[PDB]
DNA sequence: CATGACCAGAGAGAA
DNA sequence: TTCTCTCTGGTCATGAGCCTCTCGAT
RNA sequence: AUCGAGAGG
């Protein structure tokens, strides 16, 4: 139905993404002081957004908390270490 | 404290407003060429600086 | 990247990160540490041989 | 599709960035020394120096491309016929012309066509590949990037399992002429 | 109401059927499954005759259209059976089933043939578990 | 610095364009090649000037060059020393003159 | 070469979209060096937008 | 600079010095075809360069999403709609100027201060 | 991978 | 003409942290 | 043994 359309890197240089579908919100002050600081857009002609931003992590990294409050190469690390970790492997 | 961390992104603001007022002024060509370098280098040079000291 | 518009030399668009760990990261943010903590793990990763082989 | 065989062809500008004489000449897959481009486009049909142009140069109000093609002109002037840039090539007289002929369907552009009378598109290729050389030379276009993801591909399981097929595939192929062969008569 | 835009919470939405569609391992079946429907017929048939030539005649020998089998093995002093995952592992055997193709011979002016064995990705589509449910595997021990 | 001119920036801004390396590319804007035969009488408007003050006391091919104020001011260089260099170069194998 | 690509790369990308090409076809129109390139390639790594 | 070919061999012609009365010639060298010269500049070698800093500028270039979209009015017509960049050319001392292309009238403007070329 | 000496060539001065 | 003189691309060629483990085909 | 692969500080 033409909702979603699949890019590849070289396609993706033609295009504009935004980061979540808020960033197609109208504008026209009093904001949580404890929430992280977003930069304005500052572009409209946007093309696709996001299905979401959390999905440009592989399957290791998606299991670490808050990785986005790490220093990036302990995200690194983690991610070589959760395949060292102990668990069912398998239930058969 | 939201005290200190007022101040902290308004320093943060003052950095950036800094680096529109440097981009603005490269842009219209009144840059000075100092000795030794590009115009674009002392560009670079000046933005980083003034990051960093907003870092600091 | 493709969520900004072409000739941007912003803080925030060339890997400015004005947010703490404390407060997190965005996701453009985000990866851009990425690539320079890439970039920090590969410098260890041969300067160990390096430093190994100018040492033997 | 076929033998995954890959050419290489390089097209150099010799000539250092503050060096006068600077030529432009093609490396061809079959032939030691590169021959110069206006020689090649003669042994693809492309007389006059101004369809080679044409074929290079897409606008005609860029003198800078066009001060940079004049010593490939004048390079090639020699040879000013398509039968004779075909002879200039390294063998071991006819059969060179003939040579040359093979090698440019064969293996000059492969990807093209390997099939004869396409000299046309060959000659637009080879011409659009000078363009963009031009473009770097002039510093209008950057370096290409070879860490762009977009120009990276990835070989899985499928392809993989393929290029192994192929090849025991021909050696059971090539096995089963051979006992074709011992069994003449039985 | 039901044109409304969405919101970031409805992008997990969209994120679930993604999955529910492929998996995570959408890359290897997707090639494996290309190659065995398409690719392999290909090489197949590329430059697949041959001729030899006497003095009167010549014979030619020409592979066609190729049949993969499912999984199955050969017990030495034994019929051939369905040979599934779990039996392949423990018996140290290799799952992969067989290539027959439609040769003839042609001569101047045979049936299928076995030419050898393919390995098969578990869960593609020559796969006895690619069209088989939870309770199916449970009883082929198969963890789900 | 010789010992005791440190500490005055003019006596080293001398040094460096004395010690850094100069080429004709490193001011050149273009370069060409005209045909104007007639010395005395240039096609270019804007050399008459130029050719009109060689009035006290060859080759009919013109070679032209243009040359870049800021370049020309990064460097203390003058239009005299550019010409001069040339001049000396090639020994009245050639005739210069140039613009002030 | 085309004369009107916006034209044609419209088309191409309701066609894409429409499933009348496939959708993992790649497609792009570079407006300021006038090119347009298409890859049915094997092998390029995408993601859903 | 600009460049001529014989009308007959779509070859590049040569020039020659009419000695006797000192006129600018150009010959074709495959035929013996020669013509008056246009001009009197016959090599141009820039080495500060501007041409190449507007490439690619086509009336399709409003649509590219990947282009900014400054608040400035053009100085012809007045239109905000514009689209910007910095100069094309990738010389690595090349000014930071940004070109703006009404996408009203099609007219190319710039940042500039410093100067008011084309 | 990637940084670099050895010939072997050939253009290049002197008496 | 001889002779000594520079004097550079195709080469072939080197190593390339230490251990340490475990595994897995021939 | 040999070749290779993964991993650890
Ligand atoms: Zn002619
Ligand atoms: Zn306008």
């Amino acid at each position: 139905e033409g909702l979603v359309e699949y890019i590849d890197a070289e396609e993706e240089e033609s295009i504009l993404i935004a980061m979540q579908p808020e960033d197609l919100e109208p504008a026209e002050l009093d904001v949580d002081p404890a929430k992280r600081i977003r930069v304005s857009h500052h572009a409209t002609t946007f093309t696709h957004c996001e299905i979401h931003p959390s999905m440009i992590l592989g399957v290791a990294a998606s299991i670490i908390p808050f990785p986005d409050h790490n220093q990036s190469p302990r995200n690194t690390y983690q991610s070589a270490m959760g395949k060292q970790a102990m668990g069912v492997f398998l239930t058969n | 404290d939201g005290p200190t961390m007022r101040e902290i992104t308004e320093t943060i603001a003052e950095a950036k407003k800094k680096v529109l007022d440097v981009t603005k002024e490269a842009q219209a060509n009144l840059l000075t060429a100092k000795h030794g370098m590009t115009l674009r280098e002392s560009f670079e040079d000046n933005v980083v600086r003034f990051l960093n000291e907003a870092r600091d | 990247l493709p969520h900004f518009s072409k000739d941007d030399y912003s803080p925030e668009s060339k890997g400015f990160v004005e947010n703490s760990y404390l407060r997190g990261l965005t996701p453009q943010e985000f990866f851009f540490h990425a690539m320079g903590g890439r970039e920090g793990l590969i410098d260890t990763a041969v300067k160990t041989a390096e430093t190994g082989y100018i040492q033997r | 599709k076929g033998s995954r065989f890959i050419s290489t062809l390089q097209v150099k500008l010799y000539g250092r960035e503050g060096s006068s004489a600077r030529t432009i000449k093609a490396t061809l897959p079959y032939i030691k020394q590169d021959i110069p481009i206006v020689i090649i486009f003669r042994a693809l049909g492309i007389i006059p120096d101004g369809e080679i142009l044409e074929h290079i140069c897409y606008d005609v109000n860029d003198w800078q491309m066009l001060e940079m093609l004049k010593p490939c002109v004048e390079d090639g002037f020699v040879i000013q016929d398509r039968e004779t840039a075909l002879d200039f090539i390294g063998r071991r007289k006819e059969k060179r012309i003939q040579y040359a002929k093979d090698i440019l369907q064969k293996e000059f552009l492969p990807h093209i066509t390997q099939l004869e009378g396409f000299e046309s598109r060959k000659a637009f290729f080879l011409g659009y590949m000078i363009n963009r050389l031009l473009l770097c030379a002039l510093d209008r276009k950057d370096q290409d990037d070879r860490d762009h993801f977009g120009k990276k591909r990835l070989d899985l399981a499928g392809p993989l399992l393929a290029q192994l097929f192929k090849t025991l595939f021909k050696k059971l192929t090539k096995d089963i002429f051979r006992y074709m062969q011992r069994t003449v008569e039985e | 109401d039901e044109s409304a835009p969405i919101t970031a919470e409805d992008s997990w939405a969209v994120i679930s059927a993604f999955f529910r569609e492929k998996g995570l391992v959408s890359q290897q079946l997707d090639s494996f499954n290309q190659f065995v429907d398409y690719t392999l017929q290909d090489i197949i048939c590329e430059d697949s005759t041959l001729i030899l030539e006497q003095l009167a005649r010549k014979y030619e020998i020409s592979f066609g259209k190729i049949y993969v089998t499912k999984p199955m093995v050969n017990e030495s002093d034994g019929v051939t059976h369905a040979l599934y995952p779990q039996e392949a592992r423990l018996r140290n055997l290799t799952y992969s089933s067989g290539l027959f193709v439609d040769v003839k011979k042609r001569t101047y002016e045979s049936g299928k043939v076995f030419i050898g064995r393919l390995p098969i990705m578990l869960r593609s589509k020559n796969c006895y578990l690619s069209e088989a449910t939870e309770s199916d595997l449970y009883k082929l021990k198969e963890c789900p | 610095l010789e010992p005791g001119h440190a500490a005055d920036q003019e006596q080293a801004k001398l040094i460096r364009s004395a010690i850094e390396h100069t080429t004709l590319k490193s001011v050149t804007i273009a370069s060409e090649i005209y045909y104007d035969p007639d010395p005395r009488s240039t096609v270019i408007p804007e050399d008459e000037e130029i050719i009109q003050l060689h009035f006290s006391l060859q080759s009919p091919w013109l070679l032209r060059l243009e040359l870049d104020r800021a370049a020309m001011n990064d460097k203390d260089l003058t239009m005299g020393q550019v010409g001069e260099r040339i001049k000396q170069t090639f020994k009245n194998d050639l005739f210069v003159i140039w613009s002030e | 070469v085309h004369r009107n690509p916006a034209r044609l790369m419209e088309t191409l990308r309701t066609l894409r979209r429409k499933g009348d090409i496939n959708p993992e076809v790649s497609m792009i129109r570079d407006i300021r060096e006038k090119e347009l390139k298409i890859f049915t390639d094997a092998g390029r790594v995408y993601r859903p937008l | 600079t600009t460049f001529r070919f014989c009308r007959d061999c779509n070859n590049m012609l040569y020039p020659r010095e009419d000695k006797e009365n000192n006129r600018l010639l150009f010959e074709c060298r495959t035929c013996s075809y020669v013509e008056e010269a246009g001009s009197p500049l016959v090599y141009r070698h820039e080495l500060i360069t501007n041409i190449g800093e507007t490439a690619g500028v086509v009336q399709d270039i409003g649509s590219d999403p990947t282009l900014p979209r400054s608040d400035r009015e053009c100085p012809k017509c007045h239109s905000r709609e514009n689209v910007f960049f910095q100069s094309q050319q990738r010389r690595k001392d090349t000014s930071m100027v940004l070109f703006f292309v009404c996408l009203s009238c099609s007219h190319i403007f710039t940042s500039d201060q410093k100067n008011k070329r084309t």
